[PDB]
């Protein structure tokens, strides 16, 4: 979940 | 009644939006005159980014041209065409 | 090829516009927080008056409720419900 791009939800509950 | 997270995290991430600019402030030099309308519609890069270290910046930009009025007192009206910066698209970068 | 007066002028007046804002504008108190996402899309008052004696003001304000991610020092990851300010009308008046 590299942090330049917008994000998916895995990105965030993991 | 409450928006869900992916929803204001998506919509508020990096992106062009329409912003409403100030002529002047596009054109300092410009604050000598009156402009109508005084403030013009563009796209402009903005909203946020995964990283307080990153900032919306764009990677692609044009011109827009414009019908614009300008006067200066006492002194005739004037309709012309001006050019505005916009962004077409747009990234998070680091600083 | 050329955006013509009548439209810049409709388009740019005082109106609600989408406009990206930072919590930390919104929840002062909360300053010691990091959110994610870190800036919320709202409708607010925006464009120009095209008369400087004028300013575009809200006259019809609402809450919204978003869900935000949360954290701050000796605490994890929260997602809680943050309320928000839009405005619904604008009106040119005196400044």
């Amino acid at each position: 979940c590299d942090i330049h791009v917008l994000w998916e939800w895995k990105c965030f509950e993991d | 009644e409450v928006v869900k997270f992916m929803d204001v995290y998506q919509r508020s991430y990096c992106h062009p939006i329409e912003t409403l600019v100030d002529i002047f402030q596009e054109y300092p030099d410009e604050i000598e005159y009156i402009f109508k309308p005084s403030c013009v519609p563009l796209m402009r890069c903005g909203g946020c980014c995964n990283d307080e270290g990153l900032e919306c910046v764009p990677t692609e930009e044009s011109n827009i041209t414009m019908q614009i009025m300008r006067i200066k007192p006492h002194q005739g009206q004037h309709i012309g065409e001006m050019s505005f910066l916009q962004h077409n698209k747009c990234e998070c970068r680091p600083k």
